[PDB]
């Protein structure tokens, strides 16, 4: 058997956990608890949008007690251990998929867009107390389309332990799309532009380039079918921290037609000819604008692979 | 074979008789100067414990795992099988143990705790040969 | 195997508040107000 | 046997040694014109992984899963 082998189990599966809970069942649930750990009544709408602090024993009231007949070993200690060990899958399967408390069902790891909201809510005192402090700075576990990432709030050192202070409602907690507080991990592939009388990024016409990607690092980021691709070009001021042009003044999708050695190559030809020239009429309307190229799967999925935000003539 | 003298391996189809008692198989008579060898290998098995009859090569009867109340339930999940054999005075004494999920078997009996001891739900092939 | 062998295993009110609302006379046609207004 | 020329099958009792390393067994020397064959079949096992000693034909030590 190879390393992709995986099996079902008795510890993170069903049939073990029974209809029981080590917490108190009452008629003021869960709002009494939300206020009791400091959530303001002005923002009680978030009581069902974000869980109790994973740092406190109350969070684990939802599960059958670890001593009762048939219960899984689930405690705030076992949670933190798996967290710092990097066993994020066991957290999803043992705890997250079976929280199901606070009358909310779509508990998930927060997205990058959701941590951004959590930082704003924490600073504005709209959360529980322990989380109003927690989401100010630190390294936080995020999850976008089944993929784990660590986002940084406040520029903390890279060796700060990963924090997952609370899980959030997948749809109930509204994310913020602007990148301000939670700074992500964008991937930049090593690529060569062949230039010469070929690649061209100068005002007055269409932008064309011909890059070249390496196969071994495409397979590391989930790109083994080297024709299941699509390209995006962005025009605007890139983000000062990550370098991506998240809200470009001009966005354009194009499809490639290339087919060499231990690497494979891909073209790119903007449609700036035989239509509005406006790519160059906006790319070169402001000296701080830059042009960036992004690679996705054919339907826009996959690990987003970014080129540098170039100046004129790929500088 | 590689400087050692050997006899041809001969094979028998074996099952334990009900009652969970060890299986007695007679050792082959070895030529002068050679000693007895034995090996048991897994053919068919389930977690049925005592609720089975595998003595037919052509079909297998499996009635499920013994529950704590003595009734016959579904086949519990499996964790290990041990085949042990000891030669004592011209007789190979064969013992077996099937490991299944705990918390299903009664507290006492042939099938107890997490073990099906010398179960009928097992067919093994017995090979014998002689070597120096 | 000895007897120390052990393995994992697979095995070892609810009508609130809508029942109360009907009991003190709220019609089922307008039970949506049961969570909008408190008991008398 | 059925048009194929064969040598008698010969047997050894084998278990893996510590380290999770593959087990090396030297191939028998085949007569001129024949090539080596091999087959491994299951005798005893548990889910202990490295926490076991099955090297005795008469008993099996199984200390559970890591």
């Amino acid at each position: 058997f190879n390393d992709n082998y995986s099996s079902t189990s008795t510890v993170y599966a069903t049939s073990n956990e029974a209809t029981d809970s080590r917490g108190s069942e009452h008629l003021r649930y869960p709002y009494l608890e939300c206020i009791k750990i400091g959530m303001s009544r002005d923002y009680l709408e978030n009581c069902v949008k974000v869980s109790f602090p994973t740092s406190q024993d109350m969070f684990y009231d939802a599960y059958p007690s670890t001593e009762s007949d048939g219960a899984k070993t689930r405690t705030k200690e076992d949670f933190s251990a798996r967290l710092l060990a990097g066993d994020y899958d066991s957290l999803q399967k043992l705890y997250i998929d079976f929280y199901l408390a606070q009358t909310t069902f779509d508990w998930e790891i927060p997205t990058r867009d959701q941590i951004e909201t959590l930082v704003n809510y924490a600073n504005e005192g709209k959360l529980s107390t322990a989380l109003n402090q927690e989401y100010i700075t630190g390294r936080f576990l995020t999850k976008e389309n089944g993929r784990y990432d660590i986002v940084n709030v406040g520029g903390v050192p890279d060796n700060t332990p990963v924090k997952l202070p609370a899980i959030v409602s997948k749809r109930g907690l509204m994310g913020t799309t602007s990148v301000v507080n939670a700074i992500p991990n964008e991937i930049y592939p090593h690529i060569k532009v062949y230039e010469g009388t070929l690649s061209r990024l100068k005002p007055g016409g269409a932008m064309i380039a011909v890059l070249e990607y390496d196969v071994n690092e495409l397979s590391k980021h989930g790109y083994t079918n080297l024709w299941d691709v699509q390209f995006k070009v962005l025009v605007g001021v890139p983000h000062a921290e990550t370098g991506v042009i998240y809200d470009p003044v001009y966005e354009e999708t194009v499809k490639p037609y290339q087919p060499l050695t231990g690497k494979k190559l891909y073209n790119v030809s903007t449609n700036d000819m035989h239509n509005g020239y406006k790519w160059s009429n906006t790319m070169f309307s402001n000296s701080n604008y830059k042009t960036q190229i992004l690679l996705t799967k054919g339907d826009g999925s996959g690990v987003k692979l970014y080129s540098k935000a170039y100046s004129e003539n790929f500088k | 074979s590689d400087g050692k003298t050997k006899t041809p391996v001969v094979s028998t189809y074996e099952t334990f008789q009900d009652g969970g008692r060890a299986k007695t198989i007679n050792a082959i008579e070895c030529p002068t100067g050679l000693n007895n060898r034995f090996a048991a290998v897994v053919s068919s098995f389930s977690t049925a414990g005592q609720n089975a009859n595998f003595s037919s090569e052509s079909a297998k009867d499996s009635q499920g795992t013994t529950q704590k109340d003595g009734s016959k339930g579904p086949h519990a999940l499996l964790s290990g099988i041990s085949l042990n054999w000891t030669l004592t005075n011209k007789v190979w004494d064969v013992t077996a143990s099937i490991g299944i999920e705990s918390g299903i078997l009664p507290t006492s009996g042939i099938d107890s705790g997490s073990l099906l001891r010398n179960p009928k739900s097992l067919s093994f092939i017995a090979f014998q040969w002689c070597e120096n």
